[PDB]
């Protein structure tokens, strides 16, 4: 069997073991948690084995298994240098997601672990499948377990929040389905190798673009459309919020390198000015309203909207630099947003039971270790050099500017306004007076669990910010096949 | 995937779900014979689906050749 | 200490002459044409069923 | 010239970087065409990298006199900077253009 | 074989008056339907668009036999509901082959198993279903107008009788009355349509009408306007019988009033026969040549019905609080997808039509079994909610409100996920089977120019998903209002079970509490086989979809 | 879930948050709200889009020297 | 093209749409639970029939008018008549927001119905071999460079062979400046 199926089967084996141990024993919930965490370690172990054996400049799909037994819907699993790092991020994030929420679930612990083990399978799949109809199948199988992850383990406004993400993500995904169905009917299949050969007529590509973009604007999400995220990324449990922002948000970032860039190039080129206008607006309106947010977890959720706009504008630049910067900023947001939900929804909400920023002040005086990590995370969210977030923004903004110079200049306002929301939140909670008077008793500082998941996540952000070539070497050759263009003395050689 | 493998497992999955819906214990020793019976029925149904597959393949093959005569022979008569 | 020790150990040398570990690594992950031979077959068959589905779905009523 | 490394044989394109006379339903030939265009564009941009590295040494070697002693390197680097960009193959795969 | 079965069963039930003798007559109705499956299975060794039999008044087709067997198996699964007691008592001491085959268990089974329950006492219930099945498998194979009329009445009249068979319920008799009075008007429409066909064509044979339509379809004294006008009246009656909007107000009321056992059968079987019959009629009334004939195509009524059924079925269901009224409206939104695939007559739409009908009949069946099993499960539970106290026919429909399902995840977690997997299939979420059905119907419509209807369909699918999620949120997002019965576990309350042997000597005595009472195996196994088919279709799709591709290859062949 | 530490929850601030979370239930279409809802959603993005349309491929700085022109069109 | 009398056609919609709504008021009176009488169809439910008449007359007239004004026949006019129909729909409820909301909801449907093609009747048949049409669009993998340039245009990173010499001409015609870049090398 292929080694890419081993990534899928392990979480499946782990769900089986959680449901069949109580039959060998009133077993403790501690042993439920250990099995799920070990089984996400193994996926990470395997995924690094896949990465050692990867070939950084091969234009054929790798780790493929020859099926030669065709059906109507067959799983085809290939790994490519444009998808490898999305897989690695998934497998590094899911253990922290489990450890972060280790004592906070308290009830329905089996069901909680079985959903996350299910989620890791489906999100691993969406990066590994070699069809665009297969891509859609897994891109939307994550929807039922997320409706239940929010309504069982979510906060007060959990019911409306779970309806919002499900219904918005269902609606937006059904316009992508109509366009995928058109592509398949014209071409006969949705297997990548046969689609990338095929070139659609301009008018068809103009109508496939309207349909793949409706979906991804719903799933970025852009400003006019993000009302599900400000509910779902907040009412959800801590572990739900980590997966939703780090991994689920990137399903459409990686889905533009497959669905738009190679098969609808003329449409992408001629409509970019519409994308850039939308992207510029969500860099401003989201930045303006991230200043006035009184919910700490909601402030982090709103930050993701402004970040996602920068990478969306990068993936539409037709430049090798904005394309790699978009993947780097997708990865960068993955580690940093994870840490700030760990700070907001998993530490202050553990100790105070509230998310209102009015009750917090001067937390440096009694939690110095929280303050140190909270400040480093806050500076990466502000796009400060030495973090992977700065590199992703620099390259994303450069390509946005080289393609359409006016929108990149309005996108670069982020540099100013991301810094203004990030420092203002940090100053209000850690600094900004003395330990607040609403704290009747003292609050303990970080536990050894809270320290080491923040430390792990922060370490990824810095070392990748110093040596981004750890991720750039795989991207260069594979990214070099989604650029559309020619130069006069370099093309059509004889 | 292998049909005999999928269907054998499908029968083992059907036993696990039935005990879960009944809330009866999975794996009590004096009832473990159910898993072999459910798996054997899953093996047998699948040997029947392999015979179904074999015949359908012949039929779809013939038809794709017939549509390739109708399109051909019509083009032959349009050459006049 | 560990980084400096490992880094010094894994250096190639004055001119070529890779280590035994290095020779082992490039050996296991060779796949000189194994991905190209497998993907070429699959592309052929999925091209073939792209044609066959048009033929069956576009037949004369 | 510098001896061609052993690692520089498994990745050396065997085909001219074109699509003229390339059957697309032949996947191996088509993929090798694609790979052959990608590597020419990349060698061209790495040729600029190396000339720019020489220009840098010439600049620090000559100091005030850089404005007279490093112009041949300047000329080569400024030619590669407009001749070479990594533009991909997707345009060349989907369009046929001829001298006529 | 269905006719030999009705006559033999009729003679046996005619000379008995014993009500304890009903469970066994339902078991023989399952064995009887198994011989019919062995006969139609062996009648599938030929290729033909059709063979007229019995003087041309009947026809046999590969599509006709497949549907005959599908009808017989869907019938064998509903029959299990009346052939096995709802609950069972299981102990690991009596669980091996030697025990279940050579040993025996004796205890007071009456109040545990509901031996004298209502659904276990009607003796003619296995017979009435067998007369409905007969009308369904005749309608599939009708080659003449009179045969259509006589078959549709055989099926319709037996549905009314099934809906009135709980004679001591004010609800059931009300529903049978609504069904007969609105069903009789539908039959006038079907009779008017056929009469106007014969009176203008001189023929009652469908093939002659097909040829009169074939010769007319060419791009003066006798325009064939009657065919499209006659078939539009004709389809109005069949639209009512399948409850497509606008003629849908009857189904929510009848499906909620009659007992849940009964609504499994009545809400499935009539659509399977009516929709298969319409497909052959749509194929041969097609206008290949764009002429004035295609401007009055009768298929437009199905296009307007489908559009209206998509809207009505998904909008009106938002404010339902009764589960059976909810499920009635959900079926109307599913016939809006079945009706679009039928209206676009293409090779892709017919293959998508065939898949949608079979898989939806299979999944809505799971939705009915899960509901009936949850009703039987609450026997060991009690509740103090004041609203449940005032419900009517609490024995014929145990679950009536969606609020009675609050916190079922806490009572039975996998039964709740079976109801989740089935409802998410109605929504059309991947990788579930119901996704792959709506995918095919949308692709068929888009490929042939029905872009406007596709956008309407995906919009209403969002709206219809709202009331499906309300059911899911109710089962999982809250804590139950149902508590375990305190007496069943009282420590002093135990029922003695005796293990005997072949020569009736005690092997063991055992003390059992309410913790030793479970769901019966026929219900648990049936639920798990269908929940698994919905969840694992992506790994087992070749034989099911290939059967449809071959079937439409023949109907369109030549 | 877990019991948190004691917080002097402010009756005033709790209802302020309860005001914000429920705020949208009371939004109405007035002449004032339409004006803001029209400027932010339509005018400002339409204005940005127009500049993005008219300057597309207008300028390139790549390799351009003295004697050459930044404008590409 | 052939001009059409807008006023005539506009009345036809009023009678056609209004005629149906008159049948709806007949249903309302028949299902009245009191002894309201036959003439109640024109007194109690008259506003039901009037709004159908108002909407029908606005639509067909405004569309036929817009057809005459633009001197074209296409999906666009089914839009203009649609907006003026929903505009009349909201005039009854007396709320300004509903006037815009109904018009947006009404007009977007009618344009979408027409542009997508007439679905509710017989869809237009091209009467051509579908196997040839589908197979051509699957194997139409390369195109003439000139064909693509028309839709996207040379520039924006699409620099086809000869772009510089053409750009020289384009700039000379517009700015009026001869292009002569500096050698940037003191020797040769
Ligand atoms: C696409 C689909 C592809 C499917 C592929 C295969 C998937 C797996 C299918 C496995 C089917 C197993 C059937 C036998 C079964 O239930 O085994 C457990 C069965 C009951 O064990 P249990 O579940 O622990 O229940 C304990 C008590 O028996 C107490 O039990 P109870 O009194 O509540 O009822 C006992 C019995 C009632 O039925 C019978 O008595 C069976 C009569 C058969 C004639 O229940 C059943 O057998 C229900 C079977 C329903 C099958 C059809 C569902 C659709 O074992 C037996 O003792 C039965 C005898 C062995 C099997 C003989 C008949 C085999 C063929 C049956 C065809 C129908
Ligand atoms: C997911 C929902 C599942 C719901 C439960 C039902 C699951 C199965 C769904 C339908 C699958 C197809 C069933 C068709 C009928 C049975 C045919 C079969 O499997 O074997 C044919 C065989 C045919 O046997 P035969 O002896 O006539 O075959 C002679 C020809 N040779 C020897 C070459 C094979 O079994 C039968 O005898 C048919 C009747 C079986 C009894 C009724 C079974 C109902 C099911
Ligand atoms: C806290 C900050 C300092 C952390 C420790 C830094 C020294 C240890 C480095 C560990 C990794 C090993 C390594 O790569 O060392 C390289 C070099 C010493 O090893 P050496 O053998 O000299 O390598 C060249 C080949 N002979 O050592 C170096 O090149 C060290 C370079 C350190 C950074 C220099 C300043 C750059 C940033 C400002
Ligand atoms: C497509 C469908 C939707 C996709 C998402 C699927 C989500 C599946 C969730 C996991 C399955 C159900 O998870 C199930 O939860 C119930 C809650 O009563 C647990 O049941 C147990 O809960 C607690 C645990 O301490 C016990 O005290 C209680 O006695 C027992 O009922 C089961 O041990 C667990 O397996
Ligand atoms: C969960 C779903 C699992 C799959 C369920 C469906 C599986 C069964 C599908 C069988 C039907 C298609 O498979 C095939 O069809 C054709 C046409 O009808 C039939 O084929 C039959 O007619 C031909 C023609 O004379 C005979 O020579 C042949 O021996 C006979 O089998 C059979 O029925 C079956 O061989
Ligand atoms: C704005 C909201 C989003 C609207 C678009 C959503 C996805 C649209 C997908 C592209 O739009 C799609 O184009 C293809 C090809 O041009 C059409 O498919 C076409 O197939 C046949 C092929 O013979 C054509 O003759 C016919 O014009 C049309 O049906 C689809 O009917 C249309 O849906
Ligand atoms: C960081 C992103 C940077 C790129 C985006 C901004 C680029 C701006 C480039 C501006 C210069 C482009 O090229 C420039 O065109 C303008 C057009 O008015 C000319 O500007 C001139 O135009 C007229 C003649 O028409 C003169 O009389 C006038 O004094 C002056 O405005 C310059 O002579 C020419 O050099
Ligand atoms: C809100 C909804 C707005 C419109 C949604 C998409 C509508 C699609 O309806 C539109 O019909 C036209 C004419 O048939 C088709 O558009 C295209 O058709 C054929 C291919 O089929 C092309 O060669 C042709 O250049 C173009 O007109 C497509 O099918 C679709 O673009």
């Amino acid at each position: 069997m292929s080694l890419l199926y081993v990534l899928l089967i392990i979480p499946i084996i782990g769900i089986f073991l959680i449901s069949t141990i109580d039959s060998f024993y009133f077993f403790n919930v501690s042993y439920y948690k250990k099995i799920a965490l070990i089984t996400t370690i193994l996926n990470l172990i395997v995924s690094l084995i896949i990465y050692i054996l990867f070939d950084f400049s091969n234009n054929q799909f790798q780790f493929i298994q020859e099926n030669l037994d065709l059906s109507f819907y067959d799983i085809y699993l290939g790994v490519d240098g444009v998808s490898i790092y999305f897989v690695l991020l998934t497998t590094i994030i899911m253990p922290i997601a489990l450890v972060s929420n280790w004592n906070s679930i308290t009830n329905n612990i089996k069901s909680y672990l079985i959903i996350m083990l299910l989620l890791e399978t489906l999100l691993l799949a969406v990066f590994l499948v070699l069809d665009v109809l297969l891509f859609y199948i897994f891109f939307e199988s994550i929807l039922p377990p997320l409706f239940i992850l929010i309504g069982l383990f979510g906060s007060s406004n959990k019911v409306r929040a779970s309806f919002y993400i499900f219904l918005y993500t269902l609606l937006g995904s059904l316009f992508l389905l109509l366009s995928i169905l058109t592509m398949s009917s014209i071409v006969g299949t949705t297997y990548f190798d046969v689609l990338l050969k095929s070139s659609f007529e301009y008018t068809t590509q103009l109508f496939l673009f309207f349909g793949i973009f409706i979906a991804f604007a719903v799933k970025t999400p852009v400003w006019g459309l993000n009302s599900w995220l400000l509910r779902a990324h907040v009412e959800s449990p801590l572990g739900g919020s980590i997966v939703l922002a780090a991994i689920v948000l990137k399903l459409s970032l990686y889905g533009v390198f497959r669905l738009i860039l190679p098969i609808l190039p003329q449409a992408s080129l001629n409509l970019t000015y519409i994308v850039y206008a939308i992207g510029a607006i969500t860099v401003l309106y989201a930045s303006f309203s991230t200043l006035r947010t009184v919910d700490v977890k909601e402030l982090i959720a709103y930050s993701s909207v402004a970040h996602a706009a920068i990478y969306l504008m990068g993936v539409f630049s037709n430049t090798i630099q904005g394309l790699e910067g978009a993947i780097l900023l997708g990865l960068a947001h993955g580690f940093v947003s994870s840490g700030l939900f760990i700070c907001a929804g998993g530490i202050l909400y553990d100790r105070t039971g509230t998310r209102l920023i009015y009750f917090f002040r001067g937390l440096t005086q009694i939690m110095p270790l929280f303050s140190l990590f909270f400040f480093i995370l806050c500076l990466g969210n502000a796009g400060t050099p030495l973090t992977l977030n700065f590199v992703g923004e620099f390259m994303s903004l450069y390509g946005t500017l080289e393609r359409l110079p006016i929108a990149g200049m309005l996108a670069s306002t982020s540099i100013i306004f991301s810094a203004a929301y990030s420092i203002y939140m940090y100053n209000r909670i850690a600094f900004g007076g003395s330990v607040s008077l609403y704290f009747i008793d003292c609050f303990r500082d970080l536990t050894k669990r809270e320290f080491f998941i923040l430390f792990t996540l922060v370490s990824f952000t810095v070392i990748l910010g110093i040596y981004p070539s750890f991720v750039l070497d795989g991207l260069h050759y594979n990214i070099s096949s989604v650029v559309y263009g020619i130069e006069p003395n370099a093309s059509y050689l004889t | 995937v292998n049909r005999i493998l999928f269907w054998t497992g499908f029968g083992l999955a059907v036993r696990f779900w039935q005990l879960g819906i009944e809330m009866r214990p999975f794996f009590n020793r004096k009832s473990l014979w159910a898993y072999p019976l459910f798996g054997g029925v899953g093996a047998s149904f699948g040997y029947w689906l392999q015979s179904i597959d074999e015949k359908q393949t012949k039929m779809l093959e013939e038809r794709k050749q017939a549509i390739l005569e109708k399109r051909a022979r019509r083009a032959q008569r349009q050459a006049e | 200490a560990s980084s400096f020790v490992i880094y010094n150990i894994s250096r190639p040398g004055p001119n070529g002459e890779p280590s035994s570990l290095h020779k082992w690594f490039s050996k296991i992950s060779d796949y000189k044409d194994e991905w190209e031979t497998r993907n070429t077959l699959m592309a052929a068959a999925l091209e073939q069923a792209a044609h066959d589905k048009h033929l069956l779905l576009t037949a004369e009523r | 010239p510098t001896p061609e490394s052993e690692a520089f044989l498994a990745k050396k394109p065997q085909v001219p970087p074109t699509f003229d006379g390339v059957d697309y339903e032949d996947n191996k030939r088509l993929k090798q065409a694609q790979d052959a265009i990608i590597r020419e564009q990349w060698v061209q941009v790495m040729m600029g990298r190396l000339v720019r590295e020489e220009l840098s040494k010439c600049y620090y070697r000559e100091g005030v006199n850089h404005l007279e002693k490093c112009g041949k390197l300047r000329e080569r680097y400024l030619q590669l900077l407009a001749n070479a960009k990594v533009k991909g193959y997707l345009f060349e795969q989907q369009n046929y253009w001829s001298k006529e | 074989m269905i006719m030999i079965s009705i006559l033999s069963l009729l003679l046996s039930t005619s000379v008995t008056l014993r009500r304890d003798m009903s469970i066994l007559f339902n078991r023989i109705s399952i064995i009887a339907l198994a011989y019919c499956i062995l006969h139609d299975t062996m009648s599938l060794s030929f290729i033909s668009k059709g063979i007229g039999l019995h003087g041309g008044l009947l026809h046999i087709t590969n599509l006709t036999q497949i549907f005959h067997i599908f009808i017989f198996i869907i019938s064998i699964l509903i029959l299990q509901l009346t052939s096995f007691y709802p609950r069972k008592v299981w102990i690991p001491e009596y669980s091996s082959l030697k025990d279940i085959f050579f040993n025996k268990i004796l205890y007071y089974r009456t109040k545990i198993i509901n031996k004298m329950g209502e659904h276990m006492k009607i003796i003619e219930y296995p017979l009435i279903l067998l007369f409905v099945i007969s009308g369904a498998v005749f309608l599939i194979s009708t080659n003449d107008l009179v045969s259509i009329f006589l078959s549709i009445e055989l099926q319709s009249y037996g549905l009314y009788l099934l809906s009135t068979i709980y004679r001591n319920s004010e609800l059931s008799t009300t529903g049978g009355l609504i069904y007969f009075l609105l069903g009789g008007l539908s039959s006038c429409f079907i009779l008017l349509g056929t009469s106007l066909l014969y009176v203008n064509s001189g023929t009652t044979s469908l093939d002659g009408l097909y040829i009169l339509n074939s010769i007319s379809d060419v791009n003066s004294w006798y325009k064939p306007y009657y065919l499209n006008f006659s078939l539009l009246i004709f389809s109005i009656g069949f639209l009512f019988k399948v409850s497509a909007a606008p003629f849908h107000f009857w189904s929510p009321d009848v499906y909620d009033a009659i007992p849940t056992i009964v609504t499994t059968f009545v809400a499935i079987i009539a659509k399977i026969s009516i929709f298969i019959f319409l497909l052959e009629l749509v194929y041969y009334t097609n206008s290949n040549a764009n002429s004035y004939l295609s401007e009055f195509s009768w298929t437009y009524a199905l296009l307007i019905s489908s559009l209206l059924s998509l809207i009505i079925g998904t909008v009106v269901g938002l404010t339902q609080f009764r589960i059976k009224r909810l499920l009635a409206y959900s079926t109307i939104s599913h016939v809006g997808f079945i009706l679009l695939a039928l209206s676009v007559s293409s090779i892709e739409s017919t293959q998508a039509f065939i898949f949608y009908l079979i898989q939806y009949s299979i999944s809505n069946l799971n939705a009915f079994f899960i509901l009936i099993t949850i009703g039987f499960s609450l026997y060991g539970y009690v509740t103090n909610n004041k609203e449940y106290k005032s419900l009517l026919d609490k024995n014929n429909s145990p679950i009536q409100l969606i609020s009675q399902l609050k916190g079922y995840f806490y009572i039975n977690p996998l039964l709740s996920l079976s109801l989740a997997i089935t409802i998410f299939s109605f929504v059309g979420v991947p990788p579930l089977v119901g996704f792959f059905a709506k995918q095919m119907v949308l692709s068929a419509a888009l490929d042939n120019g029905y872009i406007f209807l596709s956008l309407i369909a995906i919009i209403t699918s969002v709206i219809g998903a709202v009331y499906y999620l309300n059911v899911i949120k109710e089962i999982f997002f809250y804590s139950p209002e149902h508590e375990v019965n305190p007496v069943l576990n009282e420590s002093d309350s135990n029922f003695s079970l005796r293990i005997l042997n072949e020569k009736n000597v005690l092997i063991r005595s055992v003390l059992l509490k309410g913790r030793n009472i479970f769901i019966s195996s026929p219900f648990s196994i049936t639920i798990s086989i269908i929940t698994n088919v919905i969840l694992l279709f992506i790994f087992m799709n070749k034989e099911w979809l290939s059967m449809g591709t071959i079937l439409v290859q023949i109907l369109f062949s030549a | 879930g877990l019991q948190h530490y004691k917080i002097a929850m402010d009756p005033a601030l709790v209802r302020l948050g309860s005001m914000i979370s429920n705020r949208y239930k009371y939004f109405r279409w007035t002449k004032r709200t339409a004006l803001v809802s029209f400027m932010y959603v339509v005018v400002v993005p339409s204005t940005i889009g127009y500049l993005a349309y008219k300057t597309d491929g207008l300028w390139d700085l790549r390799a351009k020297r003295r004697g050459d022109l930044i404008s590409e069109r | 093209y052939h001009p059409k009398d807008a006023v005539h056609l506009g009345l036809k919609g009023a009678a056609v749409v209004g005629g149906i709504g008159l049948l709806f008021a007949a249903v309302r009176t028949s299902l009245a639970r009191k002894n309201v009488g036959p003439w109640a169809i024109f007194t109690r439910n008259g506003k039901l029939a009037a709004t159908f008449a108002a909407v029908g007359g606005a639509y067909d007239f405004t569309r036929a008018a817009a057809a005459n004004l633009r001197e074209k026949e296409d999906w666009v006019n089914n839009g203009i008549g649609g907006l003026f129909a929903g505009a009349t729909m909201g005039l009854t409820t007396g709320r300004i927001p509903r006037v815009l909301g109904f018009a947006a909801l009404t007009g977007v449907v009618l344009a979408t119905a027409e542009y997508a093609g007439s679905g509710l009747r017989g869809v237009f048949k091209r009467d051509v071999d579908e196997y040839e049409r589908k197979e051509f669009l699957r194997k139409n993998r390369r195109r003439p460079i000139e064909e693509t340039l028309a839709e996207i245009g040379e520039g924006r990173g699409i620099k086809p062979p000869g772009y510089y010499e053409r750009r020289a001409q384009r700039l000379k015609e517009k700015y009026g400046v001869d292009i002569n870049p500096v050698c940037a090398d003191p020797d040769q």
